[PDB]
RNA sequence: GGCAUAGUUGC
DNA sequence: TCTGAATTTACGGGCGCAACTATGCCGGACG
DNA sequence: CGTCCGGTCTTCGCCCGTAAATTCAGA
């Protein structure tokens, strides 16, 4: 955004939505922001090695079908992590609370 | 470790509440140990005011009179 | 065109690329699946032939006598599936079959026998499959779940460095057979090769090879190259193979023909080779340390002792060699072990065992298996042969011999289904081949190693299990029978096959309750695909390998539909165009390319066929004739998306949508959506509640047509013609003449389900959509189930949608609902909930269930009629009496004057003691039906009369009006029939309708039709005749309850939940959310025009969880109520259809290079009024998965209308009418309402009944019990000062029984104070350690 | 005997019916299902309830919404308690019927004794002490538990379906418990750090940022107000906008004293919403901290300074109102979002 | 009113 | 031919909390 | 319907710790 109409053009921080809900610090961060409108990064295979070509297209234009793959393996190993972490952190949990 | 040092306790109740409740409860036995109940775990499972808050003071009222 | 059905609602579509192969049947896995388990099998190799014919025929351990097998037969079911819900009976035909059976005689084993003799025997019942797909089977409909297990054959591990901890990636082979015992050939860290069976104790491999009967020489020449050594004048020269000489350093100096190809010390070149090669060198001198390291091949024996000298696999020394020289063995034969290419593993292995002949491999391994008892050669050689060359104990199926040839690269793809010796030699040869470094492990989770068993396998699985019980007891009694004395009766015992099936249809980790509260949640619970159940994973075990997505998963098993929790990936969800191949391998469709033209063909491919391959994207633009415009096209190759070339391509994706769910396809602008929010969209989809009135997604994907069809909701029409009678309850269709089968006439009726009780407490309620005279075609929908509409599946409501915070009342997900949405009830939900009473024949005598009940007065009786049962449409609330019944099993007999004493104070207390049936506490509703089941002999009561006579009634009625169906449509047929050939009408209503067998025709085959169809009306009636007795004999009868259970008393609410403040919302786009307050209508947020908004979303939940898609659909949803909205005024001011006709095409045709194209010439201006009548409420959209609508036809489709391009309008604030800066995005999302409705969840407990075994309470909500305060609470006191807060909770409030009820007594009286006593549970811990020999006592203080 | 001491140490656990192996009685004393994690340290209480939380913001942060119902139940013996101390119920049993009837006279008692009745409220994973906290009811109609949004970061707890169980102390000493340590009041501060846990978190934060923020030139810019109140008046009347570049006197009270606070009046240039909310802060904190765009870190810092010179009154009350202002105005700005709003950068092209 | 299985919800 | 050490192998224990719905079960074989 | 005694086929995870058996490295 830049705003003037009483001379000379000055810039000044915008006012875009997802910008100031980013900024605000209320939802979202440079990742979230940057996956919305820039290309949404290198995503990796489940054995680690991550893909020569990654997803070139944001989530404002459509992912073609083989960038929502690369996408689904992501998040499917991201919600199969999350469940087979948590019993880790209980039993890290209980066991210091058992000590101390 | 945390989990040698919760299992290696004074007072068997605790580890015996905590995992290898049979070699807890097997050396207890064999030893014929003692418990004194003094920590937080082992007067929750007896059922008694807990020797940590409000707690403390009838604990020290216990520590006094005997 | 269409079809008549599509021409009342033209749902718009964007989609792009054309559509090629058709949506298959989506149901088509579980009904192939089972029609292949009960249609008989000529050739024998599918369903209970290829059991029967596995097992059969069957002898006598001597030639006694032999009884074999004929043909089976399925008899008619007993009970209707509407009949064995209702009553509770599994929905089963008779497994009736004939057998022959035959005894041999005295020399005879081909003469013919003494007798002949068969009959139809009877074996258990075989649960059948309805039309849906489903199975019925306690009046339940449950659903066999598909099972993905490791496909039987050999596969090869790796586990890398998990062992041993030093880098050595071991290499092991399992041979999994589809029934019988494993064989896993493993290796060690010292170079070693050992197998086990069926992972027992670990033993050296080369047990198996000698006990298949191999000595230790055979054993190196089969598994290592020979090197001929000679002795031919001295120094023992040599032959040598110069393609053996690369890879290792020359240990002398290699001369041949007088020419020094290497000197010493320096390593075998290429070069060198190539020198040797090309001077043919055969025959070389070596020096007599190279013979130090070398093993001999075979034993040798000696001309002057005669005995041994140098035992097979043995290092040869200069003592060997000198011991040899003298007993003239010239030649000698040892085997090549290089070090990095052919290591000496099967020597170390011959070396480190002891066993040495065939007797003490089988002793061995009978000890291995069988652990203490005293071996005997015949048990163990026994055990041997049955462990893996016995076509009973063990049989690799056909898919499993396929498997195994083509992982060894052999020719024939059948075979034996026992193992052979030369199966292991090669299985063991691979394995070694793979350690030395040539070839490759196969991966376990590739789709090329995981079968689908359907339903009809394990069926006919468990069904085989079943006949070898069976034909365990026919064996064994077939010895000791006097032969002719009876029939094949008392030979075969139905017993074990029927409790085999029913206890694998009933409970099983596969025989899963269905979810059924959507057509959606239906359909994508049968075409579940779970790596649970028997043969199979457990969710605690596998992890981190078959969970993730598989490169091989595309186009087969959707990756973003699948459950979140313990068992992600476990049970995934079949795609939507995947088949199952012969051999139960997932194959999906694709476009052959033969040459550059892409050819409309269609190929299935398997998983491992598609590797050796390279597949085009669907989204690959194409010109009229077809040939991909861009000269260098993305595919996919070996799973590697990669960009090649316009030549190489060899196959096309048919459909952009075949890699998702048919769940996760109705999620609009999937693409833009991330992977974790549409899993969760899917997932919250398949759990809608059906609301009262379906409302048309606006913002589909065009696949709502085929699920709400596919799925057995919707009453399709199986023939098409014209309606003739159509109420509330029912539809008759007038079969068209073309499609009337010759004969019967026979015009179709359609029985609508009325309310009806789900599984999930849902109504499924039919209605008809279709009016008087309107025409029909074939696969249309006359009536829609729950959350259907016109045939499109409509889970849920759409309504207007500002995303802007509101006041904080949409804080985290929060959603704020305008009264409007309340007011116009579309979100009221009718939930039908199924209350019974028993009554037990219980001692102290039975119970009863009349009227007079003590301790309440006539008020709490107001509701229940004579007969102690309530009224049917009583307008019951919670607290009321439903059934009364009241027990002679009841209380004490008189002791110490009881009853005197009652009298004597003025009170009768009897043995009365009263039981209720009453309505959970907190529920209101209305009684739809009363069904009462009474045993034989009781005398059901007046009610139970009454409700008898009432139901009899029907169905003498609704067998009448089918007659009356179909007479009126035969009396039509003959009446077309005679306008031809002497028509008569004048006097035709003169003579009686029914005497028509005296009418005068002349000689031709219509008076045979004639003929034919008073054939028919004879079998009509008399038919229908013997239907309504039996009805009659089948309502009266009593039923088959319960042992010891005289009457079931089933009484069904029917509440209605409208919305309320906690009741969870969602979207399709993984958007959550519990309604924060039902805002008033002059509150909300509204527009200039002055409507308001129904639902204010939160912002902030879009840009952390990316799922745009919901904001996209929110601009296309309101841009399709804006053309809505246009329409509604063209209509509510009467307008020429012209104008009407041209707006409507004008909208159409909006798009970029849609494949729509539907023209509006051929309506003929009367449709079109229809049509806008439909469309007044927002034109529906269809946006496929991948293939959707651009954002710039978004824009375009808003600029159509009269609304802002940028799809933000100015919203005015309900409460201080002031403007909201910022204008904000309106529109109309299609959002459903979960089935996790506040008042299914609130509970609360003061005290109540507690538990047995610890003084406790009760844990759960069916039960009136309590919040469990676990061990993280209690740390969470802890870390407080909380000491007589945790004390209260855990002492007197939970177990402490005088302290609950000194604390509940002292609460009445006023005082807040406890007497902390002893926890009850910590007694019961004592007990339970004394119980043992530990003495555990509390000390005196 | 094996098998009735702990089953399954040798040989396989003989198995009665349906092949599943048989509970021992050290299967029985030791383990998850034992009964020392299952009815020792843990174990099932009365006076509980459970239900699906509600945002419910117009509550102060010491009081949580109670449904109506829940506390009808929960509070059964005290209901009891009241009637006969009034003498409505002479029999336990009148009372008891009088309580299931639901009449007019069992809510005044309801309402009497919920007064100062504090209960807790626990999620379910209470991984830290701050899970389970205490809160004063409020009678509400419906069937969800109105939850204070401010502790929904303590808790960990968003409202998509969420559900907490309530608890009902009992005793005098449990009552003050519960008071004393246990009230969300007394809960600012993290155990694990010193950084509060009632950070406003997403609309509170986004309403603040929105407010105080400058533009290069808004209604009425340049302007110079002699106070925040004219200025709140400027705003509501719609002369100036929210975010405009002004001059307003401002009173910012320092405490550089012996404990005494020192006025000051001066000159400031900031912005009519920044002025707006300054009429929030308590006196003893500079009007520096509420010059800068307040994000949330900056508002956190807000209310830990707050915390650290004030007390803890001032800063509960702060809370109450930082988040009564911020949704106000979060609303006002009708902060959307819009698939125009993700802008793509036209160069990207070359970029690629 | 206790066990087993299946499914589901929040983390 | 013995004998202590370090290593390797075998085998015992652990794998979070809370909540809801449904079904099936005490066992199938002799008087 | 009423009483009354109990055993073929199944493995199939990962990590850690501690005790038992095997093997060095000598004397
Ligand atoms: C007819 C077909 C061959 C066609 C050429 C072969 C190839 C694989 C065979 C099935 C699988 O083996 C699994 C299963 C094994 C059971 O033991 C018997 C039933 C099953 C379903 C088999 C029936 C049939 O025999 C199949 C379909
Ligand atoms: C329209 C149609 C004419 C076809 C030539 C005639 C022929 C037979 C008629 C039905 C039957 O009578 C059974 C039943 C009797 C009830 O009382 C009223 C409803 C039913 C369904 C009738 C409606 C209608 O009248 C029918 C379909
Ligand atoms: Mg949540």
């Amino acid at each position: 955004t830049v705003i003037n109409r009483d001379g000379q053009e000055e810039k000044q921080v915008s006012f875009n939505s997802i910008y100031m809900m980013a900024d605000s610090g209320a939802r979202g961060s440079a990742a979230q922001i940057r996956q919305l409108a820039g290309m949404r990064g290198l995503m990796a295979k489940p054995d680690g090695s991550i893909i020569e070509t990654p997803i070139t297209a944001n989530f404002r234009e459509g992912l073609n079908v083989l960038q929502y793959f690369i996408s689904t393996h992501g998040a499917r190993k991201g919600l199969a992590d999350t469940a087979l972490k948590t019993a880790n952190s209980g039993y890290l949990t209980r066991r210091l609370v058992d000590v101390a | 470790g945390i989990t040698k040092a919760s299992l290696a306790t004074e007072s068997f109740i605790s580890a015996a509440s905590f995992q290898e409740t049979t070699r807890v409860l097997t050396e207890a036995a064999v030893a014929g140990k003692r418990d004194e109940l003094r920590g937080l775990k082992e007067n929750v499972i007896v059922g008694r005011l807990i020797p940590a808050g409000t707690g403390y003071a009838y604990h020290q009222d216990r520590m006094r009179r005997r | 065109v269409y079809s008549y059905t599509e021409k009342k609602r033209i749902r718009k579509d964007f989609g792009k690329r054309p559509q090629v192969l058709d949506v298959p049947y989506l149901l088509s896995i579980q009904l192939d699946s089972f029609q292949k388990f009960i249609e008989q099998d000529p050739e024998g190799q599918y369903g209970l032939e290829a059991a029967f014919r596995s097992v059969f025929p069957i002898q006598s351990y001597s030639g006694n006598s032999e009884l074999q097998y004929v043909s089976y037969r399925l008899g008619e079911p007993v009970f209707d599936v509407q009949e064995c819900q209702i009553r509770g009976v599994t929905y089963s035909a008779p497994l009736r079959v004939k057998l022959r059976l035959v005894i041999y005689e005295r020399e005879a084993p081909e003469g013919t026998v003494k007798d002949i003799k068969e009959q139809e025997v009877y074996m258990g019942e075989i649960p059948l499959m309805t039309d849906n797909g489903t199975f019925v089977i306690n009046g339940t409909e449950r659903v066999i779940v598909s099972q993905l297990h490791r496909s039987p054959g050999v596969f090869f591990d790796s586990d890398k460095g998990k062992t041993h901890s030093s880098g050595k990636v071991l290499y092991n082979a399992r041979i999994i057979p589809y029934r019988g015992s494993w064989l896993d050939f493993e290796f060690d860290p010292k170079d070693n090769l050992f197998v086990r069976i069926d992972r027992r104790r670990k033993l050296p491999a080369t047990i198996i090879l000698r006990a298949l009967n191999y000595t230790t020489e055979q054993i190196l020449d089969l598994f290592f190259e020979k090197v001929i050594f000679e002795i031919r004048d001295n120094k023992l020269q040599m032959e040598l193979v110069p393609e053996r000489l690369r890879g290792e350093t020359a240990s002398f100096d290699i001369e041949a023909n007088g020419k020094v190809y290497v000197e010493k010390g320096r390593r075998i070149t290429a070069r060198h080779i190539r020198q040797l090669e090309k001077d043919d060198v055969k025959l070389i001198e070596v020096p007599v340390e190279y013979i130090a390291g070398k093993v001999v091949a075979k034993d040798y024996i000696d001309e002057s002792t005669g005995e041994l000298i140098c035992a097979a696999n043995m290092e040869l020394s200069l003592d060997l060699l000198a011991k040899l020289s003298q007993s003239g063995h010239k030649r000698i034969e040892t085997l090549f072990t290089n070090d990095l290419d052919h290591g000496p593993y099967i020597s170390e292995t011959l070396r480190v065992d002891p066993t040495n002949d065939r007797l003490s491999a089988l002793v061995e391994i009978y000890r291995m298996m069988r652990p203490g008892e005293p071996p005997t050669r015949e048990a163990a050689e026994s055990l041997f042969e049955n462990l893996f060359f016995s076509e009973d104990r063990y049989d690799l199926s056909a898919v499993g011999r396929m498997k195994f040839n083509r992982s060894l690269l052999r020719e024939e793809i059948e075979g034996s289904g026992i193992l052979s010796k030369d199966d292991i030699i090669d299985v063991m040869k691979k394995l070694i081949d793979i350690r030395n470094g040539k070839g490759e492990v196969d991966d376990i989770d590739h789709l090329g190693n995981r079968r689908i068993r359907s339903v009809g396998e394990m069926a006919e699985n468990q069904f085989r299990v079943g006949l070898v019980r069976v034909e365990r007891a026919v064996k064994e009694r077939l010895s000791l029978g006097d032969l002719d004395t009876l029939m094949p009766q008392d030979m075969i015992n139905a017993k074990p096959i029927s409790a085999a099936v029913k206890e694998f249809f009933g409970s099983s980790q596969l025989s899963q309750f269905m979810d059924q509260n959507n057509p959606l949640s239906e359909i994508t619970h049968k075409r579940r695909i779970s790596a649970l159940g028997p043969g199979g994973l457990t969710r605690e075990r596998a992890g981190f390998e078959v969970r993730d997505v598989h490169p091989t998963h595309y186009g087969r098993v959707c990756p973003i539909e699948t459950p979140e929790g313990p068992n992600i990936g476990l049970i995934n969800s079949l795609s939507v165009y995947a088949q199952t191949n012969e051999y139960g391998f997932l194959e999906t469709p694709y476009r052959k390319v033969t040459d550059g033209v892409v050819t409309d063909e269609i190929h299935y491919l398997s998983a491992i066929e598609e590797g050796n391959y390279v597949i085009a994207q669907a989204n690959s633009n194409l010109d009229e004739e077809g040939h991909f415009v861009e000269d260098l096209v993305t595919c996919r190759s070996k799973g590697e998306s990669s960009l090649f070339s316009r030549d190489q391509v060899d196959y096309m994706d048919v459909s952009t949508q075949q890699v998702v769910s048919v769940g996760a396809s109705l999620i609009p602008f999937l693409e833009h959506d991330d992977a974790n929010r549409a899993l969760m969209g899917a997932n919250m989809q398949r759990q809608a509640v059906p609301t009262l009135r379906a409302d048309k997604p606006l913002v589909g994907t065009g696949m709502e047509r085929a699920v709400a069809v596919d799925s057995g909701v919707t009453a399709v029409a199986k023939r098409g013609g014209v309606v003739q009678y159509v109420d509330a309850s029912r539809i008759v269709i007038k079969v068209n003449e073309d499609e009337m089968y010759p004969g019967e006439a026979g015009i179709d009726i359609y029985n609508l389900t009325k309310y009806t009780r789900s599984n999930q407490n849902t109504c499924i309620n039919q209605m008809p959509c279709v009016s008087l005279g309107e025409p029909v075609e074939r696969g249309d929908v006359l009536a829609d189930g729950p959350s259907t509409d016109l045939g499109e599946l409509a889970l849920g409501q759409n309504m207007r949608v500002a995303f802007m915070p509101w006041n904080g009342y949409n804080f985290e997900d929060s959603i704020l609902v305008s009264e409007r949405v309340v007011q116009e009830d579309r979100f009221t939900t009718i939930h039908i909930q199924e209350l019974a009473c028993v009554s037990r024949d219980t001692k102290l005598g039975p119970e009863e269930i009349t009227a007079d009940i003590p301790n309440v007065g006539e008020a709490a009786l107001s509701k229940l009629d004579e007969s102690g049962i309530v009224y049917i449409g009583a307008e019951v609330t919670g607290g009321d009496i439903l059934v009364g019944k009241v027990t002679p099993k009841g209380e004490t007999q008189l002791t110490p004057e009881e009853k005197l004493l009652r009298a004597i104070f003025g009170e009768k207390a009897s043995d009365v003691k009263d039981s209720s049936l009453r309505v959970p506490n907190g529920v209101s509703g209305t009684v739809i039906d009363v069904q009462v089941f009474t045993r034989d002999g009781v005398e059901k009561d007046k009610r139970a009369l009454e409700i008898e006579e009432m139901q009899l009634k029907q169905a003498k009625k609704d067998l009448s009006e089918e007659l009356q169906i179909l007479e009126a449509g035969l009396f039509s047929r003959i009446r077309a029939v005679l306008v031809a050939g002497g028509v008569e009408a004048e006097k035709l209503d003169k003579l009686p309708r029914d005497r028509w067998l005296e009418l005068g025709l002349t000689d031709e085959e219509k008076q045979n039709q004639l003929e034919q169809l008073a054939e028919q009306y004879d079998e009509l009636k008399h038919e229908f005749e013997k239907k309504l007795e039996a009805k009659r004999r089948k309502i009266t009868q009593g039923d088959d309850l319960a042992p010891g259970v005289l009457k079931i008393v089933k009484v069904y609410l029917a509440v209605k939940r409208r919305i309320q403040p906690g009741d969870k919302m969602a979207g399709r786009h993984g958007n959550k959310g519990v309604i924060s307050k039902i805002n008033p209508i002059e509150d909300m947020p509204y527009d200039e025009n002055g409507t308001p908004v129904d639902i204010v979303l939160n912002p902030l939940g879009v840009p952390s969880r990316m799922n745009i898609g919901q904001i996209l659909e929110t601009h296309l949803g309101m841009a399709a109520k804006g053309i809505g909205d246009k329409i509604n005024a063209m209509l509510k001011q009467q307008q020429e259809v012209a104008k009407l006709r041209e707006f409507i095409q004008r909208a159409y045709d909006l798009g970029a290079d849609v494949r729509q194209k539907v023209d509006l010439s051929t309506f003929s201006d009367e449709e079109v009024m229809r049509l806008a009548e439909n469309l007044r409420k927002g034109m529906p959209i269809a946006t496929p998965v991948f293939d959707g609508a651009k954002e710039a036809e978004i824009k375009e489709l808003l600029k159509l209308g009269d609304l802002p391009t940028s799809g933000q309008i100015r919203l005015y604030d309900g409460r201080t009418g002031e403007q909201f800066e910022r204008p904000v995005t309106v529109g109309y999302m299609y959002m459903l309402k979960l089935n996790h409705l506040v008042d299914d969840k609130m509970h609360a407990r003061s005290t109540g009944s507690y538990s047995l075994v610890t003084q406790q309470p009760l844990g759960g909500k069916a039960q009136f019990g309590g919040q469990r305060f676990g061990e993280m609470e209690v740390w969470a006191l802890e870390a407080y000062g909380a000491a007589y807060t945790l004390q209260e909770m855990l002492t007197v409030k939970s177990d402490d029984v005088n302290g609950r009820t000194k604390m509940y007594k002292n609460i009445v009286d006023g005082n807040h104070q406890m007497e902390p006593g002893m926890p009850e549970s910590f007694n019961v811990l004592l007990k339970e350690i004394r119980s043992l020999g530990i003495n555990i006592e509390l000390e005196d203080e | 005997v094996d098998a009735l001491l702990d089953n399954g140490r040798r040989g396989r656990a003989i198995t009665g019916s349906n092949k599943r192996p048989l509970k021992s009685l050290a299967d029985m004393i030791k383990g998850k299902q034992g009964r020392f994690r299952q009815n020792l340290l843990g174990k099932r209480v009365d006076y509980s309830g459970r239900s699906v939380i509600t945002v419910g913001p117009y509550l102060r942060l010491h009081q949580c919404g109670l449904p109506k119902k829940m506390a009808l139940e929960l509070f059964k013996p005290f209901i009891y308690g009241k009637l006969e101390l009034r003498g409505l119920a002479t029999t336990i049993k009148a009372a008891k019927k009088m309580v299931e009837r639901e009449e007019a006279v069992v809510w005044d008692i309801l309402d009497e004794v919920i007064r100062e009745h504090p209960v807790l409220l626990n999620r379910a994973p209470t991984l830290h002490r701050l899970g389970i906290q205490a809160f004063e009811p409020v009678l509400i109609e419906g069937k969800a538990i109105q939850l204070h949004p401010l502790v929904c970061a303590a808790y960990n707890a968003d409202f998509d379906g969420d559900q907490m169980a309530v608890h009902v102390p009992l005793t005098l000493e449990a009552q003050l418990e519960a008071r004393a340590l246990m009230m969300s009041t007394n809960n600012i501060l993290s155990p694990a750090n010193g950084e509060p846990i009632i950070v406003p978190s997403q609309d509170v934060v986004l309403g603040l940022y929105y407010m105080t923020r400058d533009c290069v030139n808004a209604k009425g810019e340049g302007m110079v107000l002699t106070g925040p109140k004219e200025a709140e008046r400027l705003y509501r009347s719609g002369l100036a906008s929210l975010h405009a570049r002004v001059k307003v006197r401002i009173t910012e009270y320092e405490k550089d004293a012996n404990g005494e606070l020192v006025a000051k009046t001066s000159l400031k240039d900031t912005t009519v919403g920044r002025a707006i909310l300054w009429m929030i802060v308590p006196k003893g904190l500079p009007y520096s901290i509420v010059n800068q765009a307040l994000g949330k870190k900056a508002i956190s810092k807000m209310l830990n300074t707050c915390y650290r010179i004030l007390g803890l009154k001032p800063t509960v009350i702060f809370a109450d109102q930082i988040m009564y202002t911020g949704f106000a105005y979060a609303a006002r700005s009708g902060a959307s979002v819009g698939i125009d709003d993700m802008v793509i950068p036209e160069k990207k092209h070359e970029i690629i």
